């Protein structure tokens, strides 16, 4: 659905403008719900909370076909300098600050010390606080040639935490959507930094099921007093 | 019977019928494979019975010269080894070597530490030797010097992967047959049911089991995910 | 409840007995 | 009784009448074939015992004369050999290759390492020797040129395999039986009932066990889908 | 979500200046319900006690992706002369003082009775004080090269308990995060100590279940009477 | 077989497909390496069986004179050693030290209380002889001053650890394979499923056992977390 | 739980001494 | 409740009485 | 609960035992 067929068919489904008592809403207010249904509704897909779907992010073809616009994948070679780590061999990196959930995660590594195995594609296991004192010296969970441990830190950086030296850090996570935008905004207002119109970039399937989920939030927002 | 007939009558008693399942045919093959292994031995290593030659199983094996150690004068004489790497028998059958005519030549295989010390007997010094070396070929030897001119050979007993010997297998008067799961299957129709059954106990419980489904950057199995 | 001072003599005595079963088969053999 | 009697006993034991069901008749031959040897071996093979007439079958093979390696003049003599691959005996019963007539001639069939070596006494020159070669064919050896000239024999043993004997059954009267499920199964009757109970053991607990029913790119047994 | 979209996101949901009954707030009271939801959203989710998550600290990506924000680490020699402690062997270090819950907690041992077992990085057990005296003489939990027996006292300090000597300590926590403030406050006002407008510093996900939280607590405290 | 084939079965029985599991397949490669000298003694420590050729390894060795002592002229006659620590061998198969060429030869491993006193018997003062001293590696001691030329040998058998080993594998034809997963694992068939069958039985526990989940300074096992 | 490392090695014994016993009762005998 | 002072030395004393039971069938033969 | 430093011992001392059992009915015999 297109943004046009977005506000006509949020009034339809509101009733706007028939006999029987109903609601109307300005474009501004259709895409503030459109947006916020679009993002509650990928969160509680991914995490599997939703009681309707019950599957997590690639858990069947049904939410494969949802969220597969928003897998993207990065890479990346730099690394920054100045920052204070949990262990000598700890090398950081950028994250796009457009990620939402980071899906795969893996790292290339290029040492002489693993001599022949130059180049080895290595597993990022993201491992909790309490388990990296007794982790670093675990030969069979921590750090080695086939696995590497990412800590989250500040300034949206990934601490990877390796026995080899780190080249090359891949990832493939989920992207901030763009929000539904149905109308070019005023000057000042704005939904995610977007002041022109922005359609849905997740396929038609679960259009519908935003349109549905936003219109509930509509009626919650203007009967949650009385 | 085929290794097709086997496998998907494992599957369908697994009822393992949708693209979409965690165990695939080839968790079929692997464990059909060892568990032949296993009940072959278990048959027939406790005491000497009859093998039938459905067990039984053969290979196309191309001969050629090698030296003993390197290209030395004073290293000793020349061998003959397989081509290929030739699969390990079981010690439980009549393994043979025939000069692709079963009911002629004698060509025996014997075992790797025995080879050794061999031939030294003056009768005993026209008969060619095989053993499988720990480099993992079939090598030959003989003190009769024609041996080296032998070319080809086959190599018939129960060998220890059903799997690699099929691989290996004779050609048959059709052709080379493409597809592993178009070959013969080598055991023992008696030894069929107790197979299947082994095999179907190994994955029905697994079949069932619950798997890390959540992509969460978190172990899901201890709470039954 | 609990109270062991005649179980704890059974036990003893069967244990006991089962003792002289065993050393009375107990021979020192002869023709060499 | 001929194989669509049991087949359907088995069928209706299970009660798979449905065309719309997961195990189809294939299954069932499938297992009535390999259990109909494990049963055999079970009561046959611990002691000798009288075998009836009901687990036989007679295959009747034609012959060709073929070299024992290729068509070199140093390559030994020649061989007869059946024209298709033959089935693999059992070693429980009473074998016997016989030409067209089971009360006359003398057709030995022998082991195959045994018939390396026959007919070196004087007196046994002029008996033919039969064995099943890894190749899948049945050879036939004797020191008496006469044995070349042999067109048809019929051999009569407890096969492995029912299906592929009773696929090279020999002629009728009447005439040939297109559908295995119209020729008759063999197996003595004392032995029907234990075979009927195995085979429906077998498929009893797979017929209820749940599916992979969903199509969603997903493993659904875990969940009893 | 910027200021400016909280301010109008805010307004929306609560169906500010509708012909429906609603509820209009102040800046400065958007900026008191917001901070609100963000502290008590963060420290439910670092507890494990949202119903709606009903995850801990770093225990999945969603988690991670929520506070990686607020994690902090922290290095310090100094160590305070002057208090009592609870054994002769008692080193004092003090905290950073914006400091909410610690993570990860490292000491670094200098001391030439650890042979070649220098600069032994040694974990530090927070051990609660009934253990302590059973603790001390623990060869398998008291104090060692491999130990360290952290307890909180008065001032913000840490009492570090060792058999060797202490040089550094390690530290990671979760940090005070900056509050959401949408206006340039009057002279007297302020939130957290803050007066300027102050932009949140966690990732965008997590602004919109600050931002419902809010919209219950505005309507929680116009609607606790009647 | 290969490590790859086994660990990945051990796996999938187990279901740790997630990269987010707390048993990665180095637990398995452990377990796995373990469990196959454990199953070997106990078949093979009993009573004396035939060792199939499956269980045993050949690693390669560079051999390096070495004083006794020390560089003292009344230290004793010096002997070779390996370059590198070598595994050390399980006491059921057939341990053999040869000279890159397993049918020739006579190097022979003892153990190391008999090698304090060899060589005595004037015929056997040319035998090389072979044994792993407490310092880790194998030692080689004759009275022929001929041995100290020695430069390379190959050890053959059923080494206790088969990581260790396999990391010694002997340079392969068409090179060193430099993954251990690519290597083949040293086991018989006839051992797998029961090697598999245990390993699992050890990791099922505890794949769905609680954590100590939260990070609260506090030990939250006792709570089941 | 589950865990045979120990009942494993046990049977194997158990059918060891069953083993022993066995063939401890043959002989090959004399007085035809 | 739990203590085994009583059935540890009762197990010990049974499996004595086993290793007595045991030893007294070994004889060493004559008459070859 | 769960710990066998015991149960371990006493089985493997029942099987030494029954191993004893085992070899103590072993002999060479005579008169052929």
């Amino acid at each position: 659905m297109t943004n046009k067929e977005f506000s006509d068919g949020f009034s339809t489904l509101l009733n706007s403008f028939g006999i029987t008592p109903n609601i109307t809403l300005d474009e501004y207010e259709k895409s503030t719900f459109l947006t916020n249904a679009q993002e509650q509704l990928i969160i509680d897909i991914y995490s599997g909370r939703n009681i309707i779907y019950g599957k997590s992010f690639e858990q069947t073809e049904e939410i494969r076909r949802y969220l597969s616009n928003l897998v993207e994948t990065y890479e990346t070679s730099t690394k920054v300098t100045g920052k204070l780590g949990l262990s000598k061999d700890s090398v950081f990196f950028e994250i796009p600050q457009d990620t939402w959930f980071i899906t795969y995660e893996v790292a290339f590594l290029k040492d002489s010390r693993l001599g022949c195995l130059d180049g080895i594609e290595a597993s990022v296991v993201p491992l909790p606080q309490d388990d990296l004192y007794r982790a670093k010296d675990n030969p069979f969970r921590g750090p080695s040639k086939d696995r590497v441990l990412r800590l989250d830190i500040k300034s949206d950086l990934a601490e990877l935490i390796s026995k080899y030296n780190v080249d090359k850090y891949l990832m493939r996570y989920i992207s901030q959507p763009t929000p539904i935008i149905l109308v070019d905004l005023p000057d000042g207002l704005s939904i995610n930094g977007v002041s022109t119109e922005s359609e849905c970039e997740l396929n038609p399937v679960v259009h519908r099921a935003i349109l549905e989920r936003a219109v509930q939030l509509a009626i919650i927002s203007k009967t949650q007093l009385t | 019977m085929t290794y097709n007939e086997l496998i998907y009558m494992v599957l369908d008693e697994l009822k393992l019928s949708s693209d979409d399942s965690y165990y695939t045919p080839d968790h079929v093959i692997f464990l059909l494979v060892k568990y032949r292994s296993f009940l072959l031995k278990q048959r027939y290593s406790d005491i000497k019975k009859q093998i039938p030659d459905s067990d039984y199983q053969s290979i196309c094996l191309d001969l050629i010269e090698v030296p003993a150690i390197s290209g030395e004068p004073c290293e000793g004489s020349s061998y003959l080894r397989s081509k290929n790497k030739v699969p390990t028998t079981m010690m439980i059958g009549n393994p043979r070597v025939y000069p692709m005519d079963f009911y002629q030549g004698e060509i025996t295989y014997i075992s790797r530490d025995r080879m050794r010390y061999v031939g030294y007997n003056k009768f005993l010094r026209n008969i060619i030797y095989c053993s499988k070396a720990p480099d993992g070929y079939l090598y030959f030897k003989s003190w009769n010097p024609q041996f080296l001119h032998l070319e080809k050979v086959s190599f018939n007993a129960i060998f220890e992967d059903a799997k690699e010997a099929s691989e290996m297998a004779c050609p048959e008067e059709n052709g080379t047959i493409c597809k592993l799961e178009d070959k013969e299957f080598p055991i023992e129709d008696a030894l069929v049911p107790p197979l299947i059954e082994l095999v179907v106990k190994e994955l029905r419980g697994p079949e069932y089991s619950p798997k890390d489904e959540d992509n969460n950057a978190k172990d899901d199995l201890p709470d039954a995910r | 409840f609990g109270s062991g001072a005649i179980g704890y003599e059974f036990d003893n005595r069967y244990l006991n007995n089962q003792e002289m079963s065993a050393v009375a088969k107990q021979r020192l053999t002869s023709l060499p």
